[PDB]
């Protein structure tokens, strides 16, 4: 006989000792811990609501990648990058490249709690956690390596990471702030309840949803079965909550949600924004990119968190006026400097385009629509200089991504600055200045890639030069129009 | 912003599924072991959101008999994707709810 | 200016590979961005609390190599891989669980034996769970991510010891319940005499932050004197007590500790390729050995009386 | 004599990095700010365009130049259509 | 026969015209008229909710006037100076002083609106608004000034505007912003709706409850009857928001009220708060200062914030723990800096009012009792020195009233600091910081009196200095406690 | 030091005045605290847009005076001694309104004086809140309380008669719908010649914004040029027209208009003390009397044909 | 904020009245002018706090019956200190009330 | 060599202006602060007095002083007891 989980769970997470030989806060330094002074003896109480043990943990992931494997063998000669719409191409590109090596470093985060956190469970659950990034940078590598042979922008699924491209630092400066570079608590409070709860969904299920659409089941089977990891270790971050609450911390874990959420909001405006609403082709589009944040984040999470007994953010109207604009402006930049990407952004302004936009934003067409009629314009005159950048955005010294507005009938547009220590910050929110003011020793001495143009770091200073400071390696691997901008035909 | 308002002023709790062979049998484990909740089922092709008001058990027991073969509860890992609501999971069933009531 | 180039067949890191890239090279070398400005390791303040805290005990470390990233596990092993064959030595685990529970083995053993596993084994979780901790700290800290990936794999291996103590705490306690088994450990591992070399020597290495330090205090000295003066003993033990499943148990344990001696020995020939390297590590292996000596002294008095 | 500021031009969706000169009139400023929004994100229109401060009421004089302005570099401004 | 006002009423705010000797924005211009480029012809559509008309409002004045001073004249002999409570004495002080000269300077904000409002019903509304500050500042002069010759603190009625003493400073800041600093839409919004639809009924009808309670009718009858006139003027307010939401300012119509509220709160907190909770006899407090603001901010305001469309401010949950907790700290500054204050604090903790304050604000005695519990000690044993203060407060840029926290068991203190054109300000929370940063070029170049001492404005650099500065001409008029420390006894 | 002084009978201000202060006195003096710092006249920064403005039009201002403080209203009126004489003149105003509407006054006017009334007298409203719209920013402006105090009375008193004028253009539509009264006036105000000269002297007042020349353009030009042009002539007219209802109706306004003229005059007296002042105001009024002069003469002749 | 919430969450309209001979003739008036309203009366000494949901009606004519005196509707704002609600006015009535429904 | 700090002792009500020496040690600026809180509103207790940064996590040295701290005139600092 075998007797059952419950009967000797307990024990595996009995590992909390009295230390003698070194002190307690020698061996949980606040700086890698964040325990905020609270006694080991209260950290007992944290209850995993989610757990596994180590034999049905490796049965269960062998099924999982074994399924993942079979289905990606079986679909190779379904000629996905042949046939797609290189809007849904551009769409993988983006993904892998952002995605991949960012998994491998939640292994980090993971880590930071499995020897750091002052709860037994979380240091057990943070263990299967460091072993369910592992195996999503993993997959993340292997699934796009198949495509190296046909498309040098496949290389960035490993390269990203590696490089000052504009978007791989944004990454880069949001996951090393929410995942490598804070304590333990930190990590449990910002990464697996902020960004694994709250945001990712978007990513990887509502983007799965589109993949389907679009009859990519390797890549939609593979980032669901990604999510039902992140399903699990994500709920590390609630108990941690609950306990800082209850030992009098509501505040402090208060604005570590609020600094997470609005960080992760930024990036994804600028990944998943265009890919929902501009990228996915038309037909593929299950829901508009607001109609998944409203399903996701407002009506899933936000829900999530007022029942764990925290507040709706303080800047939350603020945030509901920038889903509905955000991402459109977002869009247009990454498409006008599309060079500077990785991938092939897709315009997505054939009329057919503009009509569902207007459906799903009304205003569209007299706002942003007001650009794309002078781009189209161009493009169908053949004046190509005019498509193409000759100056750098102004970009936000937290989210590094430009600083953006409305534009069109009723323009709007506003730049939030700072001095602090003798040196100028501009950001593109009240919420990003107010992030940057919570923990300046984080982020002062940090310059964005404008800094660094007008510091002379970036030579020579030209778009040239620009690019092979951000690493690419060949005239093939610069954003083009995903279309060779075929789409104005049907203007 | 009334969008908005409505939109959290939910209790829905539930599975979502990804798309696969666990989805239909969790959907009629959803009515049988929910009797007198109604059960609203949201179909996204790669995944199916699965809800109920207030509370949603699935038991092992059911849904071993929905799917049609040996089912250990611990298995479902496998397609749960995401979930709405608080999570108790022991080998016999899940239970996804809320504390408040908005 | 920019040239035209080719697509290549796999990452641009490894195109100039003489042997085709296994799966091993594709999803595991080069992985860790945070080595490539020696500056600022992560994209923030390069005095970010964090930058600092790896500028001083990765950068800095005393044990210097100017391609860490080279370093390759000579087992080659992917999440994938290991889950397969985890699986397969746990199901063999539970197997002998649950058939030797159906012999009800545990009551047969010999007379008192109950008592020197509820003070020489079950207080095991806590030195295991050292083991799990430490473990993901030299994964965090390490220089290259095919370094991490040993580490990583290393901590879910003492995961996987920590919990057969616990099952077999609680089993043997169903067959003994006046023992204190899955009761007393915590107070045995902080007050009893053989338990406080081990615990004196885990609690001061968890302290030793730099990755060189960690790296080879728990891997080149902890982790060696557990299988020659806790796993074997323990083993002898048993079969002089008429405990045929701790045996097995162990043997399972210990082909998990002779892989994490094999990455371990495959990472000092690396490192070695720096004649500095030597008088480093030596220095950190002499510093540790006299903690490690006593911690094994005190086990197995407390084991053989 | 380069002067880097950061303009936002009425109608565009986002503000960028333009180089001017120490000794470049308001009139010279806006017209190189132009370059980079009008007819490319921008519709062309008739009247004068002018700078101000970011998100100011005052506007600098047309014949004003930007080092008897006072802005410092890097620091934000619009350049907007008379009404 | 005379016809009734709804058959004329229209003719006398037909009084828009369309310039052509000089422009329209000369007649108008934005500095001053704030209209934010809508157009003359859109405002006419605006409708004051409470009208009158001149005949009826001289008749209905002549009377409210009639019963104020009848009252006032027929309790001359009630002994309400020698019989009170000095703390109620106090109250009356403090009131006047902080008042009078404000009410008059309101008349400023009034005639900016019926002047340079392109709304003609809000010109003749603000005609009627002007009238009604100028009664109010001369009540406020005549109620006081019969006890001039008992009391030197009585001078202060007139004299406070006119002194740089600490809480004058704090007022002429606030009403200088949002009365007489400002264009007329800006005062509709800051001052008729945000200010006098939301706090002014705390200070003229809460405590006309406690006067009612500590039996002085003379008070209670002259400030209810003065909201009698803020009710019916106040109400420009709401059809001005109403105007620019639907003319596409909804976002700088939020703003202007966000920054509004905030700024009167912290000098609600300062005025009222220790009124409320301290200087009025326990016996005599009507509600606590908690459970006003509650009735009056929280659910009267704000439901009618509400319900024109506006939506809770960015703060609110912010503004709900400072009504917990800001005026505890804000009445133990002024009491322990009364010397710098016109009227006598009444420390107001005895153990009969410690037992009140607990139920009021449960966790209080081991919070501010903590700090009242060494204050207590001292004056037991005689050790005045250490009840007298020999440095400065700390002193916010924003609301000129000094940096506070929570003190006791769960110390927390925050002061949020900005560099700003080569000068460090420090703002008493996230909120006074924002405003500055909405409006630089108002703030920028103020100091306050800290900043004034520390370059050489105040001589000597001495108590003695800062108080002769402050505008104190005699030994009489400096704060003492209000019952030379006899509340000692009963501890 | 601070030495102890005796509670004084008034405020410290009035302390030392020979004579017992009055209800006026108390209430109405030296209340602008904005004039007490040159440099910032608000409690703001001193280059705040507000404190540029008050030191341009006020404190900069050609009129000088080094104590505006002690002028005195010759009338000493407090808001309360106010409502109590304008209670009494309205209700003599409505019991006339009243009587002469039972009397069906109206129906008997000369033939045609509804249309002479309609362009000449209803418009009049849009010239009125012209003078209250003027009197406020004169009040706001001011440098003494005493001086603001006369100018919020005038603004009251100019809403007062353009609600004169509402009143009795509706009443007059009721026995002649078809004058276009009520109708047509802003058209009038707009275009019509006879109100050009009026239209063109008061947007052109209405942006002189020192103080100064904005209180001897609206009451020493405009306000008398009323009195004069635009009152005196209707009465005569009126009486003509067997209008005996608007003579008893400009009587009660003129009574309003003679006690703005005593401020005013009370005001120039006041000034005059400076002799600089002599030069400054008789140039102001040469500046603005053309502008007066042909707004009279363009509305007598219209008022005339 | 559970306190709060609650404080805001609701749709009381009506006058508030300060000490004198309106109080009880206006909360007679309410009684009277809103049947099948419940009235609730907070009295606070200076004033009194009159309310009911979603709209409150004081007509002159019933006022002045209550009042016991002739009384034009005007002659309210000797007595009105406050109100809650949006306000309107003729000869004839005041009504207060809220276009929303929290 | 006088030089202003605003200081926050620990479980008092305020931030005060306490006007130090640039070589004060932190130990002598604990003192100072503590001379206007420490039987005023505070209650006297055992242990050591620790300077740091307004909200920091990071303490000076004792013996550090001012000059050496890189502090700047009116900056804030926290004045608190060692765990
Ligand atoms: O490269 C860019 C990305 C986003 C924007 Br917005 C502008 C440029
Ligand atoms: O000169 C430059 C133009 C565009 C970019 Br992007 C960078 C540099
Ligand atoms: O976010 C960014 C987009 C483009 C450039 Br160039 C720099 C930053
Ligand atoms: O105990 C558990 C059973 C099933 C799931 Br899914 C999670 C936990
Ligand atoms: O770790 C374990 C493996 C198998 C069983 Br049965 C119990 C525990
Ligand atoms: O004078 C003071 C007023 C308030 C505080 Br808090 C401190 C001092
Ligand atoms: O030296 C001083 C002490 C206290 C104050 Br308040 C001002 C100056
Ligand atoms: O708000 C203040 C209180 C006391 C002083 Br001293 C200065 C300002
Ligand atoms: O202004 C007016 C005075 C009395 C009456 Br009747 C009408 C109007
Ligand atoms: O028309 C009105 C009648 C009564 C009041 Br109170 C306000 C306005
Ligand atoms: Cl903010
Ligand atoms: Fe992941
Ligand atoms: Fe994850
Ligand atoms: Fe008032
Ligand atoms: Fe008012």
């Amino acid at each position: 006989a075998m007797h059952p989980r419950k009967d000797w769970y307990e024990l595996t997470r009995a590992t909390n000792w009295t230390p003698s030989y070194v002190t307690e806060e020698q061996l949980f330094p606040e700086r890698m811990s964040g325990h905020m002074g609270i006694p080991l003896e209260k950290w007992e109480s944290y209850d995993e609501p989610y757990k596994t043990s180590y034999p049905e943990y490796v049965s269960i992931q062998r099924e999982k990648d074994a399924g993942a494997y079979s289905v990606k063998a079986a679909l190779e000669r379904a000629k996905i990058y042949e046939n797609s719409d290189p809007g849904w191409i551009s769409t993988l590109k983006s993904h892998y490249g952002a995605i991949a090596v960012g998994e491998y470093a939640a292994v980090t985060g993971e880590g930071r709690m499995a020897r750091f956190s002052k709860a037994p469970g979380n240091r057990n659950m943070a263990t299967f956690g460091m072993m369910d990034e592992l195996r999503h940078g993993q997959l993340q590598l292997f699934f796009p390596h198949e495509y190296c042979k046909k498309d040098r922008q496949f290389d960035w699924a490993w390269r990203a990471y590696h490089s000052n491209e504009w978007a791989a630092i944004a990454a880069k400066h949001f996951f090393d702030d929410i995942i490598t570079g804070r304590d333990a608590i930190s990590v449990a409070i910002m990464l697996t309840f902020s960004f694994e709860t709250g945001f990712t969904n978007m990513q990887f299920l509502g983007l799965a949803a589109d993949a389907a659409e679009a009859g990519d089941y390797t890549f939609a089977n593979l980032i669901s079965s990604i999510q039902t990891d992140e399903s699990r270790h994500a709920q590390q971050g609630g108990p941690a909550l609950q306990l800082l609450i209850e030992n009098g911390k509501r505040e402090e874990a208060q604005k570590k949600v609020d600094m997470a959420i609005w960080r992760a909001w930024r990036l994804f405006a600028v990944l998943t924004g265009p890919v929902m609403d501009y990228y996915t082709p038309l037909e593929d589009r299950s829901q508009s990119f607001k109609e998944f944040m409203y399903e996701w984040i407002i009506g899933q999470f936000e829900r999530s968190l007022i029942d764990l007994g925290l507040d709706k953010p303080w800047y939350w109207d603020l945030f509901l006026k920038d889903i509905d604009e955000l991402h459109h402006s977002y869009h247009m930049g990454v498409w006008y400097w599309r060079t500077t990407a990785w991938w092939n952004p897709a315009a997505g302004v054939t009329p057919e385009e503009r009509d569902w936009l207007e459906e799903k934003y009304p205003g569209w067409n007299k706002r942003w629509g007001r650009c794309w009629d002078v781009i189209t314009e161009n493009v169908l005159n053949d004046r190509m200089d005019l498509v193409s950048p000759e100056t750098l955005p102004s970009v936000c010294n937290m989210s590094q991504i430009p600083l953006v507005g409305v534009p069109g009938d009723d323009w709007n547009i506003e730049v939030f600055s700072l001095e602090h220590n003798g040196r100028l910050y501009h950001f593109g929110s009240e919420v990003d200045r107010w992030v940057f003011q919570q923990d300046p020793v984080q982020y002062q001495n940090h310059m964005n890639i404008v800094d660094r143009f007008l510091a002379g770091q970036i030579q020579p200073m030209t778009l040239e030069g620009a690019l092979k400071y951000m690493g690419f390696q060949s005239i093939e691997e610069m954003g083009k129009d995903a279309h060779d901008f075929a789409w104005a035909d049907k203007c | 912003s009334t969008l908005a308002d409505q939109a959290l002023h939910n209790n829905n709790v539930g599975p979502i599924i990804r798309a696969g062979d666990l989805v239909e049998p969790v959907i009629e484990t959803a009515e049988i072991d929910n009797p007198g909740k109604e059960i609203t089922v949201e179909d996204r092709r790669a995944y199916v959101r699965i809800a109920a008001e207030g509370e949603l058990i699935l038991t092992r027991k059911t849904l071993e008999e929905q799917l049609g073969r040996p089912f250990n509860m611990q298995e479902l890992e496998i397609n749960l994707a995401s979930f709405a609501g608080q999570i108790q999971a022991d080998e016999d069933q899940i239970r996804f709810y809320f504390d408040k009531t908005m | 200016s920019f040239e035209s180039k080719k697509p290549m067949r796999t990452w641009s890191h490894l195109a100039e590979m003489r042997k085709k890239p296994s799966e091993y090279d594709i999803v595991s070398r080069k992985l860790h961005y945070s080595t490539n400005n020696p500056d600022s390791p992560w994209e923030l303040s390069p005095d970010s609390p964090m930058n600092l805290w790896y500028k001083q005990y990765r950068n800095a470390s005393p044990l210097k190599h100017d391609n860490w990233d080279a370093f390759t596990d000579p087992d080659q092993l992917v999440y994938r891989t290991y889950n397969l064959m985890q699986d397969g030595q746990e199901s063999y685990v539970q197997s002998l669980f649950d058939q030797f529970n159906e012999r009800e083995h545990d009551q047969m053993v010999r007379e008192g034996w109950e008592h020197t596993m509820a003070r020489c084994y079950s207080p095991l979780r806590y030195l295991f769970h050292c083991l799990q901790m430490s473990s993901a700290y030299v994964q965090q800290m390490a220089p290259a991510s095919t370094i991490s990936n040993c580490c990583i794999l290393q901590t879910a291996d003492s995961l996987r010891w920590l919990t057969h103590t616990a099952y077999r705490t609680h089993e043997l306690s169903l067959t003994y319940p006046d023992a204190g088994l899955g009761e007393h450990e915590r107070e045995l591992w902080e007050k009893e005499p053989g338990w406080q070399g081990l615990r004196e020597l885990m609690e001061k290495q968890l302290t030793a932050f730099d990755w060189g330090e960690a790296f080879v205090s728990l891997n080149l000295v902890v982790k060696p004197m557990i299988v020659e003066s806790i796993f074997k003993p323990l083993q002898q033990q048993a079969w002089e007590n008429n405990d045929t499943l701790l045996p097995l148990l162990i043997d399972s344990q210990l082909k998990d500790a002779e892989r994490h001696s094999r990455w371990s020995k495959a990472l000092v020939k690396h490192a070695l390729e720096n004649p500095d390297n030597h008088a480093v590590i030596e220095g950190w292996i002499e510093k540790w050995r006299p903690l490690a000596d006593r911690a094994a002294e005190a086990y197995l008095s407390m084991l053989s009386s | 004599s380069a002067f880097p500021v950061h303009a936002a031009f009425e109608k565009d969706f986002l503000v960028q990095l333009v180089v001017v000169d120490l000794n470049d009139s308001m009139d010279q400023v806006a017209e190189k700010v132009a370059y980079h929004c009008v007819n490319r994100r921008v519709a062309p229109r008739e009247g004068v365009m002018r700078v101000r401060k970011h998100r100011s009421t005052e506007l600098f004089p047309r014949d004003m130049t930007i080092a008897e302005s006072g802005l410092n570099p890097t620091e934000v401004i619009d350049v907007v259509f008379e009404e």
